[PDB]
């Protein structure tokens, strides 16, 4: 008998269930709640006493003591399977250092009996489950958005886009409108349920010089929501105001070039012999790249600035806010490249430094 | 002469010193804590703590996969197992089945579709081909699962991912294509059709306003007024080419304060303000600047001739000959229940490509440029779009610096 666990840890939001599944078995957010330990989500109905921590700032890890604290709670918890009895596929962002792939590693040899585990590359994983095993991804959840060429499930390194405006970047742009709106939203709770006017709404007209114009020339563009409280709330010229910051990173100062500008000179970045295909397959990867209406309104930008006789295919999954897990559950259900595996034998011989080899 | 333990222990992979020379090692303490703290007692639980706990193995259905045959590159072996990534867990059997049996959950993946017909997945080589002849088959006549069965040499003894690239690409070889340019058609000339139709309408409803927007011929001819009173007697002309259009910004008046192309927007609205219309008018040209049109036509030129090629294998060749279908096969009773409609609209398209071509052609041969010069053919619209907003711009220029020639009028 045999299983497999994949865990992708994310800025946001950790995601991790099984082998050959349909997606995660479990989700929450990489938050760690410890005193002036309680992680994950009953870590917002603990505010105050216990100050927060979010174990990975933009795809990196920067808190080990905590990090450690969701991989365990992942587990035993949203899971309830105990290491040892399972291979474990780690996730990782495109140039995660290779310090932490180690101290990442160390982590599970040591601290929990994992017989094997292999990590991967965040992108990557992503374009597996598109079929495809080439060309340009954007993964871009909550706390950064990477744009990574890729050939042949090998990515090209000096031409990888690494832009950090992103998940809760945007869900922070949202907050400041709706009371310039005067609203109820600055305090906490009155954020959380918050972002979620982003995901639950928000979504992407094709221009704003063409769109700002159905409120501001119109009024047929609100919507409601009920709040906790009962007191609903209308939201008008909003869905699709601030996800405008990726086109538009200028929004909150953002002095940043734009996330379908840098699919396009990124790709520039790569050779030019592989570039048909890179815009002939757009992947795109979670979180921030799935509001509604941002597929073609990809597509538009792109194919603008792109030449008049390119193919420009442009890519955006069942729900690529699982793109890198879902593939992360293939690569690896997908049995036969089981020759890619680190026993923990292999690792006390060599240690650390064969996570890379 | 070191002391040590009875059961494994958690290693502590460490970066040694080699050299020893002026350190801190040399000097043997290391040694001193050796033993002492062996015999102060120490060790002997350092031991019971650390103890290493044993390590679990398993897998192993998947992993001897590995130890089959294998003629397929890691590659392609790989990219099977990423788009067949559904059906996982189905063996290599059932999966087949579901795929001939064209389920309604394969038909709607086009990833799995698409993958199944990609050149680079079907054709098989000689040099290929032999390595599978001892596994493969005929299904001539063949009219049930048991029949055939000259395994003679077993399959078994492949990859999973080998298998099926047999059962498949091999033993269904002779009508794998067709039978994929099937079943894609199928699953795609609808949408397939909605997106080029409309396609052809973003060119057909652009290509319009300018049949018609006495408009903008006035502009040009109040151009062509400007330019003969300006140009010298043999420059005089009745009539010019886009050609000049980009070239109307760098004539500058004197004082470099003026764009031609300003006085010529300025000239319009206030003498003819009734003009500017153009402006409003000619946008669904813009909406279609970097369309190929010459790739228009031939992705239509494409479905239709592509159905009418389904077509033709229906009856003369390929998928014919219900014999060589391995008996499951359902693809037929999947074709011709869409062959017909689809077939109309293929002759649809047509006629309306037709219609668009041959009016587009004719608006072009209007301001001269001949519908025979790839160029042109296509680099047309750009001109106008180009025209329209070097001018939209001088118009704001314009429009704007008029704003300044107030207030340093008043104050
Ligand atoms: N359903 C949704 N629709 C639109 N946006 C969403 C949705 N869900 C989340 N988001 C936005 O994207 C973010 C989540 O994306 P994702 O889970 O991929 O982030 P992540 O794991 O942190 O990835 P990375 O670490 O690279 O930032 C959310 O924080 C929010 O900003
Ligand atoms: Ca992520």
């Amino acid at each position: 008998e045999t299983t497999a666990l994949v865990c992708d840890n994310g800025s946001g939001l950790v995601k991790a269930g099984f082998a050959g599944d349909d997606a995660p078995r479990a989700v929450f957010p990489s938050i760690v709640g410890r005193p002036r330990s309680y992680v994950g989500d009953e870590a917002q109905s603990k505010r105050g006493i216990l100050t927060l921590k979010y174990p990975i700032e933009h795809g990196i890890i920067t808190n080990w003591d905590d990090m450690e604290k969701i991989w365990h709670h992942t587990f035993y918890n949203e899971l309830r399977v105990a290491p040892e009895e399972h291979p474990t596929l780690l996730t990782e962002a495109p140039l995660n250092p290779k310090a932490n792939r180690e101290k990442m590693t160390q982590i599970m040899f040591e601290t929990f009996n994992v017989p094997a585990m292999y990590v991967a590359i965040q992108a990557v994983l992503s374009l597996y489950a598109s079929g495809r095993t080439t060309g340009i991804v954007l993964d871009s959840g909550d706390g950064v958005t990477h744009n990574v060429p890729i050939y042949e499930g090998y990515a090209l390194p000096h031409a990888i886009m690494r832009l950090d405006l992103a998940g809760r970047d945007l869900t922070d742009y949202l907050m400041k409108i709706l009371t310039e709106r005067g609203y109820s939203f600055v305090t906490t709770a009155e954020r959380e349920i918050v972002r979620d006017i982003k995901e639950k709404l928000c979504y992407v007209a094709l221009d704003f010089e063409n769109e700002m114009a159905t409120a501001a020339s119109s009024s047929s563009l609100e919507k409601s929501y009920e709040l906790p409280d009962g007191q609903v709330i209308t939201i008008g010229n909003e869905r699709f105001r601030c996800p405008e910051t990726l086109f538009q990173p200028s929004f909150i100062g953002m002095e940043s070039a734009g996330i379908h500008e840098t699919t396009y000179n990124s790709i520039m970045k790569c050779d030019i012999d592989i570039r048909k295909d890179l815009y002939a397959n757009n992947v795109m990867s979670g979180g921030t790249t799935m509001y509604p209406g941002i597929a073609d309104r990809m597509q538009k930008e792109i194919t603008a600035l792109a030449p008049s006789t390119m193919k420009i295919k442009i890519i955006a999954p069942p729900e690529r806010k699982y793109s890198v897990w879902i593939g992360g559950s293939i690569l690896a259900s997908l049995s036969t490249f089981q020759q890619m595996w680190i026993t923990k034998q292999e690792y006390d011989e060599a240690g650390p430094s064969i996570v890379h080899r | 002469k070191y002391p040590r333990p009875h059961k494994k222990l958690k290693q502590l992979h460490w970066e040694k010193l080699d050299c020893t020379d002026n350190s801190i090692w040399g000097t043997g303490k290391a040694e001193k804590f050796a033993d002492d703290l062996y015999e102060k007692g120490v060790l002997a639980d350092l031991e019971k703590a650390f103890a290493a706990r044993e390590i679990k193995s398993l897998a192993s259905k998947r992993k001897e996969d590995l130890q089959k045959i294998t003629f397929l590159s890691r590659d392609i072996s790989q990219q099977f197992g990423i788009n067949l990534h559904m059906y996982s867990s189905l063996s290599v059997a059932d999966l087949v089945k579901k795929i001939l049996n064209c389920d309604r959950d394969f038909l709607q993946t086009p990833s799995v579709v698409e993958f199944l017909s990609k050149s680079e997945i079907i054709e098989v080589s000689v040099n290929l081909a032999r390595n599978y002849a001892p596994y493969s088959t005929d299904w001539e006549g063949v009219r049930n699962l048991e029949d055939a069965k000259p395994p003679e040499k077993d399959p078994n003894d492949l990859q999973r991912a080998d298998q099926i690239y047999l059962q498949l690409m091999v033993n269904l070889e002779s009508y794998w294509g067709s039978r994929m340019r099937a079943l894609t058609v199928v699953t795609s000339y609808e949408r397939e059709y909605n997106e080029l139709l409309a396609k052809l309408r973003k060119v057909d409803k652009a290509v319009s306003a300018l049949q018609e927007s006495d408009n903008l011929r006035n502009v040009f001819n109040v151009i062509l007024a400007v330019g003969n009173f300006m140009n010298d007697t043999s420059k005089q002309a009745q009539g010019f080419k886009l050609s000049t259009l980009q070239r109307l910004t760098f004539i500058k008046d004197t004082t470099n304060s003026m764009t031609f192309l300003n006085y010529v927007e300025k000239i319009v609205r206030l003498n003819y303000p009734s003009f500017n219309d153009f402006l409003s008018e000619l946008e669904p040209v813009l909406d279609v600047v970097k369309v190929s049109i010459e790739q228009l036509v031939n992705d239509c030129k494409d479905f239709s001739q592509s159905i009418v090629n389904v077509e033709r294998s229906v009856e003369i060749g390929n998928l014919s000959d219900s014999s060589k279908f391995h008996p499951l096969d359902k693809v037929l009773i999947k074709t011709l229940p869409v062959l017909p409609e689809a077939r109309k609209k293929g002759d649809l398209l047509e006629d309306e490509v037709k219609l668009t071509i041959m009016e587009f052609e004719s608006l072009m041969h209007t301001y001269g440029e001949d519908s025979g010069d790839k160029f042109a053919k296509i680099s047309f619209f750009k001109k106008f779009a180009d025209f329209i907003n070097e001018y939209k711009k001088a118009q704001a220029q314009n429009l704007a610096a008029e704003e300044e020639e107030r207030l340093y009028i008043k104050h």
